[PDB]
């Protein structure tokens, strides 16, 4: 993980925070609701 | 917040504000989930009783999205003391759940070991709140934000009259007039990784505000990730 965060989008084997699920590729993270933790809100 | 700018709509969604018996703001907080607010233990002393307001951007006008919540349980770290300002952290459980919407969403909690190496090593983080715009002036009526550079721990210890512990970290500027201030205490310090904001600090203390040779001091959240987790499970 010491390089480019193991090519992860979140926790690094990648992973993510509650309210997210790891995308198929196993690197990006997918939000499970309209208001996931850590994202600025859009109207 | 001395210097910096006003948060635009939806930009500082995890911000919360503690209001006293006069319905006046006196400290900030960070939204962690629908039931929990993260704040500083020393704020618990500054008011005989308080409530939490989420979604407000202007305290002089009632705009859509604002809602008030009563606190059900106050969980203060047992080792906090005004003698050292160490262990400056508390968790608040609300009576009723927060409804997430525009300007009301939680900040993400990171995993310990990863945070130490990937977030704390970033060049900057963001602090926000309704505090004073100058050391001796009035509180801002609008929600403000400021980018603050992480500051070397050893340089910070040299500049400080008080002990900097491993439960704290320093951020801000040496001479540029930007820093957090009275009124912002208890508020969030977040760090952006890729496109997700993670809570990394709690506005704690500083000698004056924006003073030359002095920095802002924050409670280091990575040191209490297990404490927070236990506290949230009642
Ligand atoms: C008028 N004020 C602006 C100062 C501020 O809030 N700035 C401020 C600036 C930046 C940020 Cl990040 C947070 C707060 C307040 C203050 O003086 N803070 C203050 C100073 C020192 C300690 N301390 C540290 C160790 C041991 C004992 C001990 O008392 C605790 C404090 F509360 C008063
Ligand atoms: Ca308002
Ligand atoms: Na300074």
């Amino acid at each position: 993980c010491s390089l480019d965060n193991g090519d992860c989008d979140q926790f690094c084997v990648c992973s993510c925070a509650r309210g997210y699920t790891l995308a198929d590729n196993g690197k990006a993270c997918i939000p499970t609701g309209p208001y996931p933790c850590g994202k600025q809100t859009l109207e | 917040i001395v210097g910096g700018q006003e948060c635009k709509d939806g930009e500082c969604p995890w911000q919360a504000l503690l209001i006293n018996e006069e319905n006046e703001g006196f400290c900030g907080g960070t939204i962690l989930s629908e039931f929990y607010i993260l704040t500083a233990a020393h704020c618990l002393y500054q008011a005989k009783r308080f409530k939490v307001r989420v979604g407000d951007r202007n305290t002089e006008q009632e705009e859509g999205g604002e809602a008030v919540h009563e606190v059900e349980v106050v969980i203060k770290h047992n080792r906090f003391t005004k003698e050292t300002y160490d262990f400056d952290i508390a968790v608040l459980r609300l009576k009723t759940p927060i409804t997430f919407r525009m300007n009301v969403a939680p900040a993400c909690l990171p995993e310990r070991d990863w945070a130490e190496s990937t977030l704390m090593t970033q060049k900057t983080g963001i602090v926000s709140g309704f505090g004073r715009t100058h050391e001796k002036g009035r509180q801002s009526t609008r929600l403000k934000m400021l980018e603050v550079p992480y500051v070397d721990r050893n340089s910070c210890k040299l500049s400080s009259s008080f002990i900097i512990t491993q439960n704290m970290f320093c951020a801000g500027y040496d001479t540029k007039q930007e820093d957090a201030c009275q009124g912002d205490s208890g508020g969030p310090h977040v760090t952006r990784f890729k496109d997700t904001y993670f809570v990394t600090g709690i506005v704690s203390w500083g000698e004056g505000c924006a003073r030359k040779g002095k920095y802002g001091i924050y409670t280091k959240v990575t040191a209490f990730l297990k404490w927070i987790d236990r506290s949230m499970k009642t």
